[PDB]
DNA sequence: ACCGTCATGATCATATTATTACGCCAGACAGGG
DNA sequence: CCCTGTCTGGCGTCCTCTCACCTATGATCATGACGGT
């Protein structure tokens, strides 16, 4: 079955793979993250409650006072979104917090407080998010973009090759906390082990192991095994486990049990290890040279002298053995220090250590942190407990503790946010294991190590920084005042909190201005995974590997949609199905392929769970049950593609659209384009502009409805029902009774957004697309937006294209367009500019907005009123006066003399300089909206009161229409109530509406229903009255302005541009081009029917720039228009619905096993005529991305129309009238106009303004400036022999002021001659070098 | 090498329009160095004719008339 | 200078000089105040660091900052760097009588001439048109001529075709790498807003037509018109200077 | 990657094949967008080292200049002499390859007509004047530069050659990338240079010099091939000999540095004592 | 309805701390066989 | 005393276009609204 707007124009759909998971709501990152941020969240985390429970309770400097936390609450915003964008306020909500003050007594902090106080306090204004997923910061709609950064936890990197220039790789182990001090263990080419803290000075690593109160005996107990030597009657025998001897060449003949096992000069084989462990050999015999370099573990003391025989971690010599042998020790514990197995890295590290106990280690750490100051044991304890071991200054998150347990092969993924002793010891153990040769290092670009922050987490962090500044302030004030007399709003102030969150949402590196000129550009700017910003890398520094697609971007981050230029691969865009995990990683759906059958359950895999399993590719053929029809199937195991067996697979992809993003899944035939041209096509499809009447894509991907509905430019129905009143302003839905609340009677009103300014100066319009009396379903479009049509997504328009070289006018990439295109007004877009005129107060006098202007004509002022502000709807050109404003200046130094002189003349003679607001140079259009903002306490002029009366009548009429049509629905429900149970058929409509609420009826649910509808009537009346008074007091009151500005007049122009030679058009595959000549109709190549082609492209761009998808799109577009022409022929002849049903059914079956399977036998002879009314301008065809329409299907659809099979029609010429040889390719391509127009780039300057510090011309176009004759152009004129051209190019034309006035006089008198002089900026160089101690001069 | 050779020139404006200006200006200042201009970029800085192209006749004339 | 509003956007050097003078006044008052040895040593040390921060900021330990954490720019940072005086105002300058627009093909051209729009032509050649208008006798004062071309009457287009005729212009594509990226043409006036550029010449500029832009420069004086015609004309650059291969090869 | 992309663009690429393609193309876009900075900074360093050098004389009055030969790596002759000595003024007068003839004089520019009369006579190599041998104080004389290159004649007195040279080297910086024995090919005559050799017992002329250059000279006089032959190699041929096309003429073992002799006699172990100097390692799998 | 008390906005000098995550490539410096 | 890791400074592409946004504060006279007589 189909929805009613899907019976308007049902898009033909090729495609073979039956879908199982539809496209999710595309704005779920923004909305779900910010819903996670601001919501009443119990059990501590996440949200604002994490900050308010981690920074509170603020306890004082031993004054026994404490400011603890209860709850919080956000009130309603004072301004809704529309008033906020008009006026210019933040769209914020006040954050009320309930804080409590307790004050303990003396001698008992475990005793009773004498007094508490709990109260409401105001702090900050956090800006809310609109339903589109955007913020309104100062009247401009902004987006905070997700950041891709390093996952907190341990990370074992390997500094490969480059250091020490000898190939010896290093290994470092960076512990990355979520908040606190970093910690980098590493090696050095002497194979010592070095710690460092926050990239500071370097210490040997075991100095922190003493700082955790480990003795050296315990350290060697941890980081090494033991070797036991027993002195038993002969040569100091040894306990020997032969696994240590795997490949070691002994120094003697190892024999045991009277049997020679190992010979001198040979090594111990594995089978000799098997012999020694099979015979269970324990004690062997060593020479005196065997313990010549064995390292003792623990301290041995002589019992007689009380001295030290040998210190811990010391090699043993002959005299040390002679000392400990005669002291009474039979057991000797040493360490095993092999070449391959276990290096003595800990032992060499302890030999570099000067420290000996806990105190000296804490002193050295306190000294490397803060250099050159006296340490104290209390200060060293406090610092080292506040580096890693305190809840305040150090905090791994749950993400950090998960990675730290997972990368150390733990079991519990839950732990504390602080470190411990076992954590650092396991980091050093894993680092030594990686150095020993077992285990692997961790790459950086692997997406199991890249977390995604979003709006909620970053706003929480900035709010937490605001709270730690305010806890500094509260710790200052709380124990330095008189208690009890104050309340907890005199202490805490809202300035740092609001400053922090307002600085983050106002100007950050990630809170950026929304590129809004297209529904696609909105919905793909909100889904952006930027690597830049705070905590990430920078563009001009890094690098190589991060600008490259890793093998685990498959289905998480799009590989082909990224901006080319200085940041490729850093401004990644997130894919279609890619959600975000609980912790912050990326996860993507799969289908659990149990042993034979592809089960239709979806199952979300992360980036590290994907690697262990084995995933089948998306388009693998399966026969109606899930059994894979091949016995070798293409899969990928551990980041590496291969060919696997039938039933060793564990997952299948969901749909074939999931590698790409929503920017590059609206490209039909994506699998035929080379990836560079698909990248450029997706980026230019983002850069489109909305035309005047957007049409549709004939060749789409079926993804248009998700991008249109799941964005916020269309007016989606909330509750379905029957339309009651359509208008260009509003749309009224009457809600069906099986969807309807019992109370609040309810018929919905959609106030559409008519012509208003977007951010990119386009024209964000909404047009109603429903008829009257029409049913609509829940979840359905009512009003099309900009670049939409019937709920689809129509960016550009589809035009008749031919690929042929045509007389050179399409030489490199150019495009040649018939005048039939510009006559049909089909690339005419609507822009809205917002010109502003401020009127301040100078210290020479205030400015005025009077209509009287000095030294202008009356014809220049006839477009103004009596008040000096332009009428609504007068077409102005460049230079017309919109706001007549003159500078209220002068001031002749006051005094009595001038005081009595001003009385004679009176008022102001002519002390008013002209500074009126004018139209910019070279636009046109219509004044559509004028606003007058005025500071309260200043006289409002006549047009200000006129606009106030206009808006007051508009608001009162609009709210009266709200109440009237709403109660019209309510009385129409009342009549439906009174007919059941006591009908008055003809009696009811005579007696008035007041006496419907108080007519009697039987006591049932019907009388309770009457009571409900009555109280809803009366409540809506009183609510109407109070909100009308509130709306009037909002309109009539003054407006906040900048300090020292009287009044602001804003005028909205609506320009209506067109096409010309120089604009940029482009298709959807990377075929760019400046349109080069707008030919007449007659010159176009026509065919043997009569129709001229509209656009003549260039064929030579196809074999080099390998975008072969545009030719398949051209042929399938011609097939679509062939079906549309046959429908137009079968309908223009007024044929009955039977033949239309026949032909539309044949055009909708037409293929292999497909997904569509429609039938027109359930459309009932009236929808088929309206469906053919919508198909007569062409039949829309869906072609999904990697499961598209093959060549034979395009041929069979070109055979259904009577078009030629090869797609090529022979074409005649327009000029000569004789045939082009070798018939050419025509069809329809869907081409987009880009907003790189030519009357926004063109600029010219003879002589304008000049800069102030260096007397050179200004830069830019808005400032009337000149083009930079840069350094390489100076080199290119040195490279010729052009010497006078360069002399006037950098002395006369640019800098020398007397030189250029002599030049201007000489040019207007006909004498081409230059008086050179000196550049004035060289004199600026002399003053800047001379302002140092340097004495630069000019000799002779 | 080319950056060590263009910074080691007998004309400190030629070696100051290029990389580090601090090192070259202190070396030229404490040496009391003097820049007999005589090249292309000194005359692009100071605003006169290039002594290569059309201006080579002008610099022949000026070098002859000293 | 103040920006648009009521406050003064002050430079960084005024912060540096104002701190040196504040500290120097404090040190004169202390040396006057007979303060002890510490006072004067910290005071003179703060003056030393203030002077050292004024001259070359940041060569000493972490550079001082006004707003917000970004360091403020000193005198040596007005000299050195990519944005000092050498690389930004003395080797490369911004230039009057210059223009810029999007290019397009126009294959009817001969290879010594390029298309140039009428609006750019009337803006770049305002003084020549003023001189021509004052020669004929149509107007009197300069003001009258500026009103005439501000209104764009019917007689200034003949004046414009009589100032164009034998007057070359320097077309320049924005990444100029070798000397064939600045070439001089003769204008042919274009109804339009896009520079029409002869196609063969495109292989010299590395200019396709996918949205490119070029700048036009006007040789003002008479020696510069002769250098544009005799050295930099597009007919004169038919061989690449790197070798012997022709650069006007058909593309 | 061991599994290729067997599908072209007219057939459809499936998902994995397009993803491997995107690896290969993202690397290229990152390389161009980061390569352009080094290309521009190279042009800047080059035009600021050049910056001064102006053609300022007409003859430095010298007789020195570099010896332009065709360059040969070991394959077929890569860049012919007419590409290197086109439009560069000769240092001394080139002798015709027959005997002691003044074929071209000693200060003639070699344009295309002179280079064709050089190619007819098969001239070996030309001693030509180079810019690095110019004796001009503060500039380059007009003959030691050469042809104008975009003008047919010699360089004019004045034209800045340092800047056009620096631009011409640094301008192709974008197109550049950023990130057993001897088998003869043709059929000609053998010649050896830097050779000190000896005949072995079998007859193959072995070489007692490491730095020996093996040239293959044709029947006309020009040098068509060149190779480097190590110390102690088995040459199948000898000096001045004629060979066939494809015949192996050299042989050696690089993993075994030959300590071959000049004379014969008996061998004594001088300062070779087993135990300290040398060691006894009897072979496992052979016994010798 | 006039007089006195609590509250709330102007002008004004006071003077600097608890983040890290480039990649060579010269050039100068304390350490040690 | 001649190698040597190690540390510190000094580079890192030109041209153009659009948009928004630049510390906090600690102390007090004088204006301004609220309540008693
Ligand atoms: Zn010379």
């Amino acid at each position: 079955v189909y929805s009613y707007t899907e019976k308007k124009r049902i898009r033909k759909d090729f495609g073979k793979r039956p879908q199982v998971l539809d496209v999710p709501y595309l704005l779920s990152i923004q909305l779900d993250s910010f819903q996670k941020f601001i919501e009443q969240d119990p059990e501590g985390q996440y949200g604002l409650e994490a900050a308010f429970r981690s920074v509170f309770p603020i306890q004082s400097y031993s004054g026994n006072s404490e400011l603890q936390y209860v709850s919080y609450r956000l009130g309603e915003p004072v301004f809704d979104v529309q008033e906020c964008q008009i006026r210019g306020v933040t769209y914020s909500a006040p954050l009320r917090v309930k804080l409590r003050l307790v004050i303990y007594e003396r001698e008992a902090p475990e005793g009773t407080v004498k007094d508490i106080k709990e109260q409401e306090v105001y702090m900050g204004e956090i800006p809310l998010m609109t339903d589109n997923g955007t913020f309104v910061i100062n009247g401009t709609e902004r987006v905070i973009v997700s950041q891709l950064h390093r996952s907190p936890g341990v990370f074992f990197d390997s500094d490969k090759g480059k250091t020490h220039s000898s190939g010896k790789v290093l290994y470092n182990a960076r512990i990355i906390p979520y908040r606190g001090s970093w910690l980098d263990f590493e090696f050095d080419p002497k194979d010592n082990l070095f710690v460092r803290i926050d990239r500071r000075r370097k210490l040997p690593a075991t100095i922190i192991l003493r700082a955790l109160n480990y003795t050296t005996e315990q350290i060697l107990d941890l980081f090494f095994e033991k070797v036991i030597f027993e002195i038993r009657d002969n040569k100091l025998q040894m306990e020997l486990v032969p696994e240590r001897l795997r490949g070691e060449t002994a120094s003697f003949d190892i024999e045991a049990n009277g049997k020679v096992y190992v010979e001198k000069g040979r090594r111990i084989t594995a089978r000799h290890i098997r012999q020694l462990e099979k015979d269970d050999v324990k004690l062997i015999e060593v020479p005196v040279e065997y313990i010549a370099g064995k390292v003792v573990a623990k301290d041995y003391i002589d019992e007689s002298t009380g001295e030290l025989i040998c210190a811990a971690n010391m090699e043993l010599s002959l005299d040390l053995l002679a000392k400990l042998s005669q002291s009474g020790h039979k057991r000797i514990e040493t360490l095993f220090t092999n070449d391959l197995d276990h290096g003595p890295y800990i032992s060499e590290t302890l030999r570099v250590d000067p420290t000996n106990d806990r105190l000296s280690a804490l002193v050295e750490i306190y000294r490397m942190m803060r250099p050159g100051e006296p340490p104290t044991r209390e200060a060293a304890e406090s610092l080292f407990e506040n580096l890693f071991f305190s809840e305040d200054r150090y905090d791994l998150s749950a993400v950090g503790r998960m990675k730290f347990n997972r990368s150390l092969l733990r079991e519990e993924i839950e732990g504390s946010g602080i470190l411990s002793k076992d954590d650092i010891i396991d980091v050093m153990k894993k680092l030594i294991d990686i150095r020993n040769g077992k285990g692997e290092v961790d790459d950086i670009d692997h997406l199991g190590n890249r977390r995604i922050r979003s709006v909620g987490e970053m706003a929480e962090n900035q709010f937490r920084v605001g709270l730690v500044r305010v806890e500094r302030a509260v710790k200052e004030r709380l124990s330095l005042g008189d208690l009890d007399t104050l309340m907890p709003q005199d202490m805490i102030n809202a300035k740092p909190i609001s400053a922090a969150v307002k600085e983050f949402f106002g100007s950050s590196q990630l809170s950026q201005f929304m590129d809004q000129n297209n529904p696609l550009s909105e919905i793909t700017h909100k889904r952006r995974i930027s690597a830049l910003g705070p905590g990430g890398l920078t563009r001009e520094r890094a690098g190589f590997e991060v600008r490259d697609v890793h093998p685990t971007h498959y289905g998480r981050v799009c590989p082909i949609e990224t901006p080319e230029g200085p940041n490729i691969g850093l401004i990644n865009s997130l894919s279609v199905y890619a959600q975000t995990n609980e912790y912050g990683f990326l996860e993507t759906p799969y289908r659990k392929v149990t042993d034979g059958v592809v089960t239709d359950e979806i199952h979300y895999l992360s980036a590290i769970e994907e690697g262990n399993y084995v995933i089948a590719q998306a388009n693998s053929n399966l026969d109606e049950e899930g059994h894979f029809v091949e016995d070798l199937v293409t899969c990928r195991s551990k980041g590496e593609s291969s060919l696997f067996s039938r039933d060793q697979v564990d997952y299948m992809d969901v749909s074939t659209q999931q590698v790409v993003s929503v920017g590059a899944s609206l490209i039909p035939f994506l699998e035929h384009d080379d990836a560079n041209r698909a990248l450029m096509g997706a980026n230019m499809q983002r850069q489109a502009v909305p035309t005047l009447r957007a049409d549709k894509p004939l060749v789409g991907t079926g993804m248009e409805r998700a991008v249109a509905v799941d964005s916020g430019v269309t007016a989606v129905a909330k509750r379905g029902g029957v339309v009651q009143y359509v208008d260009a302003s509003r749309i009224v839905i009457k809600v069906n009774e099986d969807e309807m609340y019992p109370g609040e009677a309810g018929i919905d009103i959609y106030n559409l957004t008519k012509y208003t300014r977007s951010n990119q100066n386009t024209c964000i319009n909404q047009m109603p697309c429903v008829s009257l009396g029409e049913p609509v379903e829940r979840g359905d479009v009512l009003a099309d937006g900009p670049s939409t049509d019937l709920g689809e997504l129509a960016l550009g328009q589809n035009m008749r294209v031919a690929f042929m070289p045509w007389n050179g006018y399409n030489f490199e990439d150019s495009i040649l367009v018939s005048e039939r295109v510009v006559q049909e007004d089909r690339f005419t877009t609507i822009h809205i500019q917002e010109l502003a005129c401020v009127s301040r107060d100078t210290k020479l006098g205030p400015e005025e907005i009077t209509a009287d202007i000095p030294n202008v004509g009356e014809a220049a002022l006839s477009k103004l009123d009596e008040s000096g502000i332009v009428y609504i709807g007068a077409e102005v050109t460049g230079g017309d006066i919109l706001v007549g404003k003159v500078t209220p200046k002068g001031e002749t130094q006051l005094t009595p003399e001038e005081k009595l002189l001003r009385a004679i003349f009176g008022e102001k003679a002519s002390d008013v300089k002209d500074s009126s607001l004018r139209v910019p140079n070279g636009v046109s259009g219509t004044v559509i909206d004028v606003q007058v903002f005025t500071r309260d306490g200043v006289e409002k002029d006549k047009r200000a009161l006129e606009i106030e009366e206009m808006q007051l009548k508009q608001a009162k009429k609009d709210l009266s229409e709200e109440l009237q049509i709403l109660e019209a629905g309510l009385f129409s429900r009342i009549r439906a109530v009174l007919v059941a149970g006591g009908v008055e058929a003809e009696k009811l409509d005579k007696l008035p509406r007041d006496r419907w609420l108080e007519l009697g009826l039987t006591d049932e649910e019907k009388q309770n229903q009457l009571e409900q509808l009555a109280e809803q009537y009366d409540e809506l009346k009183h609510e109407f009255e109070k909100k009308l008074e509130a709306k009037r007091r909002k309109i009539t009151q003054g407006d906040d302005l900048a300090p020292g500005v009287l009044k602001i007049v804003k005028v909205y122009l609506a320009v209506k541009r067109r096409i010309q030679p120089g604009d940029k058009m482009a298709g959807r595959h990377g075929n760019k081009g400046v349109i080069s000549k707008i030919n007449p109709i007659e010159d176009m190549p026509y065919d043997e029917n009569g129709t001229p082609v509209d656009i003549v492209l260039n064929p030579l761009g196809v074999p080099s720039r390998m975008n072969i998808g545009q030719i398949l799109e051209t042929h399938l577009g011609m097939a679509a228009k062939g079906i549309g022409d046959k429908i137009n022929a079968m309908l223009k002849q007024q044929q009955e619905v039977a033949k239309l049903r026949e032909f539309i059914q044949r055009a909708y079956d037409l293929g292999a096993d497909v997904r569509q399977k429609v039938d027109l036998s359930t459309f009932s002879d009236e929808e088929v005529m309206r469906l053919a009314e919508n198909l007569r301008k062409g039949m829309p065809i869906a072609t999904p991305v990697f499961d598209g329409a093959k060549e034979a299907e395009i041929k069979e659809l070109l055979k259904l129309g009577d078009l030629p099979t090869s797609g090529q029609i022979r074409l005649y010429d327009g000029r000569t009238g004789e045939q082009f040889e070798r018939p050419v390719t025509v069809g329809y391509m869907y081409m987009l106009k880009l907003n790189h127009l030519v009357d926004d780039k063109m600029h010219a300057r003879s002589t304008g303004s000049y800069s102030l510090v260096t007397q050179q011309p200004l830069g830019g176009k808005a400032q009337f400036g000149g083009q930079r004759f840069g350094e390489m152009e100076v080199w290119a004129l040195e490279a010729y022999g052009a010497a006078y051209t360069l002399q006037e190019m950098l002395t006369v034309k640019s800098d020398d002021v007397n030189g250029r006035t002599k030049m201007y006089k000489n040019i207007v008198d006909g004498n081409h001659q230059m008086e050179p002089g000196m550049p004035e900026s060289f004199n600026v160089l002399l003053k800047e070098i001379r302002s140092l101690g340097i004495n630069i001069e000019l000799e002779d | 090498g080319i950056t060590k050779a263009s910074l080691a020139t007998e004309s400190f404006i030629s070696a100051a329009s290029f990389q580090e200006t601090t090192r070259v200006l202190t070396e030229a200042a404490v040496a009391g160095k003097r820049d007999e201009l005589r090249g292309l970029k000194e005359n692009v800085i100071v605003g006169r004719l290039i002594p290569a192209g059309t201006g080579y006749a002008y610099h022949q004339d000026r070098m002859r008339r000293r | 200078v103040p920006l648009d509003g009521g406050r003064f956007a002050t430079s960084d050097l005024n912060d540096l000089y104002r701190r040196v003078i504040n500290r120097n006044n404090r040190l004169k008052r202390l040396l006057d105040l007979a303060a002890p040895d510490i006072i004067v040593r910290n005071e003179k040390r703060m003056l030393q660091e203030a002077v050292d921060a004024l001259l070359d900021n940041g060569r000493r330990g972490r550079a001082i900052t006004g707003s917000n954490k970004r360091p403020l720019k000193s005198l040596a940072d007005m000299i050195k760097g990519k944005q000092g005086r050498f690389r930004q105002n003395l080797l490369g300058k911004r230039v009057d009588y210059s223009g810029r627009s999007v290019i397009t093909v126009g294959p009817y051209l001969r290879l010594h001439q390029c298309g140039l729009p009428k609006k750019m032509a009337l803006e770049l050649f305002k003084p020549f048109i003023y001189g021509k208008l004052e020669l004929r006798g149509l107007a009197t004062t300069i003001k009258a001529a500026k009103k005439m071309v501000e209104r764009e009457e019917a007689v200034v287009w003949d004046i414009l075709d009589e100032v164009i005729r034998e007057h070359p212009v320097l077309l320049n594509r924005a990444p100029t790498l070798h000397r064939l990226g600045i070439q001089a043409f003769e204008p042919v006036l274009i109804e339009g807003k896009a520079i029409q550029l002869h196609p063969l010449v495109c292989a010299a500029y590395n200019a396709d037509f996918d949205g490119d832009q070029m700048a036009v420069h006007v040789p003002l004086t008479l020696e510069a018109q002769l250098e544009a015609r005799a050295l930099m004309m597009s007919t004169n650059n038919i061989l690449s200077p790197a070798n012997g291969e022709p650069i006007i090869v058909p593309s | 990657i061991e599994t290729p992309i067997t599908a072209n663009f007219r057939e459809g690429l499936n998902v994995l094949q397009y993803f491997i393609s995107t690896h290969g193309a993202r690397k290229g876009l990152a390389d161009t967008a980061l390569k352009t900075a080094n290309s521009g900074y190279l042009t800047r360093r080059l035009v600021d080292v050049a910056q001064d050098l102006v053609v300022t004389e007409d003859d430095c009055g010298t007789h020195e200049g570099i010896m332009m030969t065709p360059v040969i790596e070991g394959g077929d002759v890569k860049e012919p002499l007419r590409d290197r000595v086109l439009g560069r003024v000769t240092a001394e007068d080139v002798l015709k390859p027959g005997t002691a003839d003044i074929l071209v004089p000693r200060n003639t520019l070699l344009h295309e007509q002179w280079c064709d009369l050089l190619e007819e006579n098969s001239v070996d190599a030309v001693k030509v004047r180079s810019v690095v041998s110019c004796d001009t104080d503060f500039g380059v004389c007009a003959h030691c530069y050469g042809r104008d290159l975009a003008r047919g004649h010699i360089i004019n007195k004045g034209e800045a050659i340092g800047v056009i040279a620096a631009q011409s080297i640094g301008e192709p910086g974008t197109q550049l990338t950023m990130r057993s024995s001897i088998q003869v090919k043709n059929k000609g005559s053998i010649k050896l240079s830097n050779v000190k050799s000896v005949v072995n017992s079998s007859g193959k002329l072995v070489i007692t010099s490491r730095n020996t250059e093996l040239k293959l000279i044709d029947e006309f006089g020009r040098t068509k091939e060149s190779y480097k032959v190590p110390y102690g190699a088995v040459l199948a041929k000898g000096d001045g000999e004629q060979v066939a096309g494809g015949e192996t003429v050299a042989n050696w073992d690089p993993h075994t540095m030959p300590v071959i002799t000049e004379v014969s006699g008996f061998v004594r172990f001088t300062d070779m004592i087993d135990g300290q100097t040398i060691t006894r390692q009897t072979d496992e799998l052979t016994g010798l």
